[PDB]
């Protein structure tokens, strides 16, 4: 119930970050404060990664949403192996979701509004299943996340 | 080496996340 709502809030955050990444309409409402902070911090990471891991990223292809989900889950499983969760690492999850979605679109003639939906879903599931309780204990998105990153 | 790739990405991301978390 709380966990259900928590998953749905993570999903909306992921959707909005990935829409931002594909330069696609909000058009319903203005981003919340947490959305804006997330877009700023997660994008700085996407940028740093794509810049400084370019050689590593070039040595594989994301031909499918199926495969994006696979590479994402294995990179993420290995990242969080030590069991350490913090706000900074949580930001890297959104960012890598973004790196792959952008990889997917550059290899597709046209991905559909559906690709970014399916990616937002697997991003959200990982964050929720791996960090959802931690987020809940550390002030959630309005206090925790925003006060951490101004 | 796919291992080497997804290993080096994972570690860089943990490193950049941990850096982010302690930034001032
Ligand atoms: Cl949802």
């Amino acid at each position: 119930s709380m966990a259900e709502s928590e998953l749905m809030h993570i999903h909306s955050l992921a959707e909005h970050y990935l829409q931002y990444v594909l330069q696609v309409p909000a058009f319903e409402s203005a981003p919340s404060q947490a959305c804006r902070v997330l877009q700023r911090v997660a994008f700085s990471v996407q940028k740093e990664v794509e810049k400084n891991l370019k050689s590593y990223l070039d040595d594989f292809h994301v031909e499918s949403i199926d495969t994006a989900r696979i590479i994402f889950n294995q990179v993420m499983e290995k990242e969080f192996e030590d069991g350490i969760i913090n706000w900074g690492r949580i930001v890297t999850i959104f960012a890598f979701g973004g790196v792959l979605l952008k990889k997917l679109k550059q290899e597709q003639i046209a991905l559909d509004v559906s690709a970014y939906k399916q990616v937002s879903s697997f991003v959200a599931e990982f964050i929720m299943n791996n960090t959802g309780e931690w987020i809940r204990q550390n002030g959630g998105w309005e206090d925790g996340f925003i006060k951490k990153f101004e | 080496s796919q291992e080497e790739i997804i290993h080096n990405i994972a570690r860089h991301l943990a490193q950049i996340g941990d850096e982010m978390d302690h930034n001032i």
